[PDB]
């Protein structure tokens, strides 16, 4: 058993629905932007890929997580969509 | 639980110079507490690298604490 | 768990043989009094009988030479802060308030003629002419009103400071047109009947130099005056400054045998020449002891102390002459110059006729 | 702090702080500063009273003085050891306290004094490259920039232990591309392989693990 | 004085590891550098440590 | 003319050169006496000196400049009222720079300066006098010295064309007051004029709550009385009318949420207009999208005020705008302190949404520490980016620890000694560590104590501790415990430990109430003389529980607050047995305002044997005192001890009197000391209703109540059938009531209780205390 009172974890951008719908390919990368915020996590090591994760942990042990990977090519075009909407565990 | 409640007026002795009278202080003071009991007190004052220092003598109208060496200090 | 300070040292009551053994001929109490609060509330007179009132409200009218009393009534709710000189005029008496109201009273009777609302607390005393009642508020506005109904013929409005005198600068009449003092220094005039504006003039640098003194007007000559400002004569035709002088007043002032009678801000009474601001005498004695309005009486300046005396200075003399009875509490406000006669009010509301 | 008719206070005064003794030579140098402000012993007394100053331990007070001398005298021909004094003023800030003497790593204590102390050091070696002080700001510098780098790994370890995935990403990617050839970056990257783990980022999780493992001893 | 231990000069700045630049696997690159960059190495003739004479220049003025 | 060389002498405070390039016209310029002139005015523009002399005589002219005293040294001959850092600050602010310049013309303005300032602040009468000294090398002292009086008694405050409501009431709620009565003598008629704009932003805040929608200030003067000492202010008030108002239309992009913001904005159209209502509503809806991460909303309420009927409509505009994230969390001037030290302990999570009622929650955390003297924050956008945010504490570290020593004398008393070391964040660990110590003639005492509040991530602290205390019944006593406590939710902390604790009881007095445990325990003392020592070592499992929702936390209102607590020992200790505690209080009110309330405290307690051992005597309980029931003497309401008469005694018979001294009883001595029970019920009911001399200003600081309390404390295997002749301790039934009025206060000096107490049901040997004092309950 674990009982203490943890607060909400919640970490990364919000998504939602009506958010997520509004992407589809060949988007310029400013429009998705636009479109989500800012992308709160990108592949550093050289390739245009944005991590747009939602996870929360809420009330005692509850645990969720929504992943949504978009890939660009050179000068920020969006090529390819990979959205996961729970976590695959 | 204890409680103390204290009021003082002061009339600093000069027995040193005035340059180190200027870190010294004399002071005289009456208290009221429950431990309910009513006291009044002769206090000396000094301070140095040590934190500040304190000498006084004191008689309880209810007669006990009646002389006390004290030092105090934040770290 | 207390401690206090003071500054001015204030002279230690100067003192004389009572010469002319002036004293007390009749003394009442109309109620309490203005206290400690500063507010020109003074009594007045009228065929022989003289009107006072107490600040809470209440007022009565008294025979001047016996002092008992022949009204009451309250003027109030069941405080007015009633306040203000009474001012009296054949059918009727007016009344200011530091509550926006005048009233109206019958001379015959006492009883209340008219009330009506004036635009915020009327600090001076109401003025009567032309068949009209000005008043002066701390709003800065001059009101004139119909005798018979209090209702508002025209009114002016007068620029105000951040911080003030109390603004009573009652008007002055000549002409057929009025003449006003007001806060941040400012001499004004206006036509009677309709309340334009004539000329206005700046008294001096404004840090507070309020005019809050009655302005007398005579053959012509304007004298205005101001807190450490200066005594100023104006040509009641255009402003013109006639002549200055850097000495300030703080209360009232007198012209009487064409010459100028003042109290300094250092509480000193001085007389002044014709034209010119140069000195006859000084009596530099009572200094920063409030002293009231000084009043020409037979032949002798009398003015009051913030406590009880009554000091009687000569007319055209430099000479400090007696010294009457220490009067209950003292003195805040201007005796009357009743014609062969004196009455004066106390701070605590004890009314005193004087003799010699 | 004494009356000086003659300059002869600044002679003495430099025995005393040739003899160490701080407390006589600030007094003495304050009241030579406040008594001769404009005379020759004036930027003399300045570079001296900032030392003292140093060596007293008076460090604030330090730092108003050298800050003073570089705006009233940005161009004085050995501005370069102001420089260095900048640099070391705000490095003796850092370790501030009893720690050590326990044993203490304070590492983990507010770095800016130790950031500001690297833009100092750095200013200076960029500025004047031949002088001799190049050598000790540069292994000034190497240590101020790892002991940032353990800082933002203390974080990094802390939003480990909280799970915190993307405080703990967002951060050693900080410090990948602030502090690349730091060690403290190399024993970061074990948290940044976990991180992507336990977000099911697998490709980024491997891309990680292919960067640790070619570059482990 | 809380900072007495510094300001008499520890040796404890010198003998900290010596600074060593990744190098990336084949198929991907280490992010650019951003801030408080490599300094320049400047390597000379210039005392280290407590040989450094901290006292102010052999003239003053 | 043409002019090839200037001679100057002395330029103490500037060279040649610097004048020269100061100066308009220079070495070898064309020049005449204008053009000469305008240097010296250029050499009065640089600030030298007034006085000076030239002369023309050939191709190169002469000047002199007369060099007077003017580097000035500043002092004051002191201040009695206002600081002497403010006085230095406005010095310097006002212009006198130490040691730059000073002349005569500077004195008179350095003078009136201050002497404006001293009328600021309100000590209109005060005065400034400033003399200069002068001294070698162009330096000057200046010393200036300050008259005033009391500063002046505000008179009246009138408020004028006011008629909804009396103008007593009006200013009865300002913070400048007219009179100060006989009592609360405290108050002061010091006029403020920051004060009193805040008082005319209450004035229309109330015109406005009472909902005078149309309501307006048209005016305001402050005036000054002759004499210099009493102020008069005088409001205008236009009050127009009475409001209703109309239901609040919502509009503007609500980023979702519009069924709930409807919700907050639901009113019933009969309610009057009021100013904190839309103020408060408007509040709710930023705090509302914030929660959901909208962090910097923007909303405007407009109220539409008809004329025609006294009806208005609010009209409040909303957008939600970008939903910024937290890219960045940093503490500053977290110095001593580690880092996680707070991250663990502020709320809002880094690189996630913006929450800003959780960084403002944050905010309250970290001051809930103590380590800080203040903690302030800000939140900042990084540059170039429209979306994210670096949220920093800033914070100034607080001597969080304390160190004392001292020593006490007396031939009555004897010596004394003590010592204690406290260190909150020990070396910014975040554990608390704490040793004290003390003795007398007779007693030892030390303690040693460890806390680390964060031994598991999520806030399980774990404490320890070790004790020794040592006294002389002689009893030396020693011993440890380990506590883990752990909130489960936010209403409802929960701890958990394990104990060792050794005695060594001597010396007691042979007495029924304490010989019953001994003979349980298996020992068999004399029962004949005060001869004995009973040694145990004992190990127990301590736990408790803590529900606490009270809402005021001062002076509670509404909920309930539940402690509870207990012991078992453990097998292997020499005594086995359990003691529970349950102590509650719950506050009911019984106006819908929360001006009258109701409480009923209560606290049960038992404890019993264990496999026919028994409960061990020194841990019984005690009721009575303020704490408990009011009007008994702290303690003395349990069952009274009977001794058994013990001739060979204590040594002296010219002491107070024993039970059976060497000449002494023979009998059971029937004590008149008290010594608890096993078992113990106290409740009280307390109506709490305000004092008849309220003013809002502090009803909300003198919490008045009248009380009902009933306790007993009883000791439950008390054999009453063998002692027929005492009076039956088994019996729970001897109920012991009082009922009085109680008076708790807050006033800077503490928070006071004050109580009277009257036991109209009570036993004998229950010594009264009617007259109770507290601080701090």
């Amino acid at each position: 058993e674990r009982v203490v009172y943890r607060p909400d974890i919640n970490q990364g951008n919000y998504l939602t629905a009506n958010d997520v719908s509004k992407i589809r390919v060949g988007m310029t990368q400013q429009q998705v932007a636009y479109a989500l915020g800012t992308p709160l996590m990108s592949d550093p090591f050289g390739t245009n890929t944005w991590f747009y994760v939602f996870r929360q942990q809420p009330g005692h042990e509850g645990v969720t997580q929504q992943t949504l990977t978009l890939t660009f090519n050179s000068s920020g075009v969006l090529t390819n969509i990979d959205n996961k909407p729970a976590l695959s565990g | 639980a204890m409680a103390v409640a204290s009021l003082e007026f002061i009339t600093p002795t000069p027995f040193i110079s005035d340059k180190y009278a200027n870190s010294v202080r004399t002071s005289f003071f009456w208290d009221m507490g429950t431990v309910i009991r009513m006291s009044a007190g002769i206090a000396l004052q000094w301070m140095s690298p040590l934190g500040p220092l304190v000498f006084s003598y004191a008689q309880p109208f209810k007669k006990a604490e009646q002389f006390q060496f004290n030092i105090g200090k934040t770290w | 768990f207390n401690s206090e300070e003071d500054v001015v040292k204030m002279s230690p009551l100067p003192t004389v043989e009572n010469q002319f053994t002036p004293t007390t001929a009749w003394s009442t109490s109309v109620g309490s009094g203005i206290g400690n609060f500063y507010s020109n509330l003074h009594p007045a007179l009228a065929d022989n009988v003289v009107y006072a009132a107490d600040r809470a409200g209440l007022v009565k009218a008294l025979n001047a030479d016996d002092g008992k009393e022949i009204w009451s009534v309250s003027l109030a709710e069941k405080p007015a802060l009633l306040s203000g000189g009474v001012t009296v005029s054949g059918g009727h008496v007016y009344i200011g308030s530091e509550k926006a109201q005048v009233y109206a009273l019958n001379t015959s009777d006492g009883t209340v003629a008219w009330q009506t609302k004036v635009a915020g607390e009327a600090l001076s005393r109401p003025v009567v002419s032309d068949g009209l009642v000005l008043i002066h508020t701390s709003n800065g506005q001059l009101q004139a009103l119909n005798e018979a109904d209090g209702a508002v013929k025209w009114t002016v409005n007068l620029d105000m400071p951040s911080l003030s005198l109390r603004g009573e600068s009652a008007p002055t009449t000549a002409f057929g047109a009025a003449v006003v003092g007001g806060d941040n220094g400012r001499v004004s005039a206006v036509l009677m009947e309709q309340g334009q504006m004539i000329w206005q003039q700046r008294i001096s640098q404004a840090r507070l130099s309020d005019v809050d003194t009655t302005p007398v007007v005579v053959n012509g000559v304007v004298f205005a005056l101001a807190y450490n400002g200066n005594l100023t004569a104006l040509d009641l035709r255009s402003g013109q400054i006639m002549w200055k002088r850097e000495l300030g007043s703080v209360n009232d002032f007198i012209v009487d045998g064409n010459r100028i009678y003042l109290v300094d801000q250092n509480d000193r009474v001085m007389a002044l020449t014709i034209d010119g601001g140069v000195t006859l005498w000084t009596q530099s004695d009572l200094l920063h002891r409030l002293l009231t309005s000084p009043v020409l009486y037979n032949g002798n300046l009398v003015v009051g102390d913030s406590e009880g005396y009554l000091h009687w200075i000569n007319v055209e003399d430099g000479r400090f002459v007696a010294q009457q009875k220490v009067d209950s509490s003292g003195f805040q406000t201007e005796p009357v110059a009743a014609d062969g006669k004196l009455l004066i009010q106390a701070k605590d509301g004890t009314v005193y006729s004087i003799t010699r | 702090v004494p009356d000086n008719p003659p300059n002869e206070i600044y002679a003495t005064a430099q025995q005393k702080l040739q003899d160490g003794n701080w407390r006589q030579a600030i007094t003495q140098l304050e009241a030579l500063d406040n008594r001769y402000p404009f005379g020759p012993y004036s930027q003399q007394v300045q570079l001296d009273l900032i030392y003292a100053y140093y060596k007293n331990a008076d460090l604030p007070l330090a730092q108003a003085a050298i800050d003073r001398f570089i705006r009233l005298n940005p161009t004085h021909p050995n501005i370069d050891y102001v420089m260095y004094m900048r640099g070391l003023t705000n490095m003796a800030l850092d370790d501030s306290a009893l720690q050590g003497f326990f044993g203490v790593d304070r590492s983990d204590r507010d770095p800016q004094h130790a950031r500001a102390a690297f833009s100092d050091f750095s200013k200076l070696v960029r500025g004047y490259p031949n002088s001799q002080y190049t050598t000790d700001a540069t292994k000034r510098l190497v240590f101020l920039k790892d002991r940032l780098a353990k800082y933002e790994y203390s974080v990094a370890e802390y939003y480990t232990e909280r799970g915190a995935w993307v405080a703990v990403v967002n951060r050693v990617e900080g410090m990948l591309r602030d502090y690349p050839d730091t060690q403290a970056t190399r024993d970061a990257l074990p948290l940044m392989e976990n991180a992507y783990r336990q977000m099911q980022m697998n490709a980024q999780a491997e891309k990680v693990a292919k960067i640790i493992a070619a570059n482990s001893s | 004085s809380r900072y007495k231990r510094q300001v008499s000069g520890d040796e404890a700045y010198l003998e900290a590891a010596p600074l060593a630049e990744l190098h990336a696997p084949a198929g991907m690159i280490l992010p650019v550098t951003s801030g408080d960059y490599a300094i320049p190495v400047t390597n000379g003739s210039g005392a280290v440590g407590k040989a450094l004479d901290i006292r102010p220049p052999a003239q003053p003025l | 003319f043409v002019v090839k060389d200037i001679h100057f002498e002395g330029l103490q405070r500037v060279a040649v050169g610097a004048a020269l390039l100061s100066m308009p016209v220079r070495t070898g310029d064309t020049v005449n006496d204008e053009d000469i002139s305008n240097t010296i005015r250029a050499l009065f523009a640089t600030g030298n000196f007034e006085d000076v002399r030239v002369l023309r005589d050939g191709d190169t002219l002469l000047v002199q400049v007369k060099e007077r005293p003017t580097i000035a040294s500043i002092t004051f001959s002191g201040n009695k009222s206002v600081k002497d850092d403010m006085l230095k600050q406005n010095l310097e602010a006002s212009g006198v720079r130490v040691g730059e310049s000073l002349d005569r013309t500077t004195i008179a303005d350095i003078e009136k300066g201050l002497e404006d300032f001293y009328y600021s602040v309100g000590k209109y009468s005060a005065s400034v006098k400033a003399v200069v000294t002068p001294l070698p090398r162009n330096r000057v002292d200046l010393k200036l010295v300050f008259q005033e009086g009391v500063s002046a008694e505000i008179q009246q405050i009138n408020i004028v064309g006011n008629h909804a409501f009396t103008t007593d009431e009006l200013i009865s709620h300002f913070q400048l007051r007219d009179e100060v009565p006989w009592w609360n003598v405290v108050g002061d008629r010091k006029y403020q004029k920051q004060k009193l704009a805040g008082d005319l932003e209450t004035l229309r805040s109330y015109y406005l709550d009472r909902g005078y929608a149309r309501f307006n200030i048209d005016s305001t003067q402050v005036s000054l009385t002759p004499d210099k000492k009493g102020i008069y202010v005088t409001v205008n008030i236009t009050e127009g009318d009475q409001y209703k108002l109309s239901g609040v239309e919502v509009s503007g992009n609500l980023a979702g949420h519009s069924a709930e913001i409807e919700q907050l904005t639901k009113i019933e159209p009969g309610e009057l207009y009021n100013g904190t209502k839309v103020t408060k509503m408007e509040d709710d809806i930023k705090k509302l999208l914030g929660r959901y991460g909208y962090a910097y909303p923007r909303v405007q309420s407009m109220p539409e005020i008809n004329d025609a009927d006294k009806t208005v409509k609010l009209r409040v505009n909303v957008d939600a705008g970008n939903r910024f994230y937290v890219r960045k969390i940093r503490f500053e001037g977290n110095d001593t302190s580690k880092d996680a030290v707070l991250r663990r302990e502020m709320r809002q999570m880094e690189g996630a949404w913006l929450g800003s009622d959780l960084v403002d929650q944050g905010k309250e955390r970290l001051n809930r520490l103590g380590f800080f003297e203040t903690v302030d924050t800000d939140t900042q956008r990084v540059p170039g980016s429209p979306d994210q945010v670096d949220v920093v504490y800033k914070v100034k570290e607080r001597n969080t620890g304390s160190f004392n020593f001292g020593i006490g004398y007396g031939t009555e008393s004897g010596v004394s000694f003590q010592a204690g070391v406290q260190q909150d964040n020990w070396l910014g660990t975040g554990y608390a560590v704490g040793i004290n110590g003390t003795k007398n003639d007779y007693q030892t005492y030390a303690e040693l104590s460890v806390t680390n509040p964060y031994f598991t991530v999520d806030g399980v602290s774990l404490g320890g501790r070790l004790f020794y205390n040592d006294f002389q019944y002689t009893n030396k006593s020693y011993g440890t415990c380990v506590t883990l406590g752990f909130p489960i939710n936010e209403y409802n902390s929960l701890r958990a430990g394990l104990g060792y604790v050794h005695n060594s009881l001597s010396n007691m007095q042979p007495q029924v109430a304490m010989w019953r445990y001994l003979y349980s325990m298996g020992e068999h003392p004399s029962t004949s003389d005060q001869d004995n020592s009973f040694k145990t070592d004992d190990f127990t499992f301590n736990y408790g529980w803590t529900y606490n929702k009270l809402d005021r936390g001062y002076f509670p209102t509404d909920g309930s607050r539940v402690n509870l607590t207990g012991k078992v020992t453990i097998p292997g200790s020499d005594n086995e047995y359990y003691k529970v505690t349950l102590d509650t209080a719950t506050y009911v009110p019984i106006d819908d305002d929360h001006k009258w309330v109701v409480l009923g405290r209560t606290r049960w307690g038992y404890g019993d044997g264990l496999g026919g051992k028994e409960m061990p005597f020194y841990e019984n309980f005690y009721a009575g005192g303020s704490s408990t029931v009011r009007g008994f003497q702290s303690n003395t309401i349990g069952p009274k001890a009977v001794y058994f008469p013990h001739q060979a005694s204590n040594y002296d018979p010219d002491y107070d009197y024993e039970c059976a001294t060497q000449d002494g009883a023979k009998d059971l001595c029937k004590s008149d000391d008290a010594v608890g029970g096993n078992a113990m019920a106290v409740a009280s009911l307390e109506f709490i209703t305000p004092t008849p001399f309220i003013s809002d200003k502090y009803a909300n600081s003198v919490r008045t109540s009248f009380f009902w309390d009933m306790g007993t404390v009883w000791d439950t295997n008390w054999d009453s059938s063998q002692y027929s002749g005492y009076p039956d301790y088994s019996d729970p039934s001897n109920i012991r009531m009082s009922a009085g009025i109680a008076l708790q206060w807050m006033s800077p000096l503490g928070p006071l209780v004050f109580s009277y107490a009257q036991p109209f049901k009570k036993y004998d040997g229950d010594k009264a205390e009617q007259f109770q004092f507290n601080i701090g309950k």
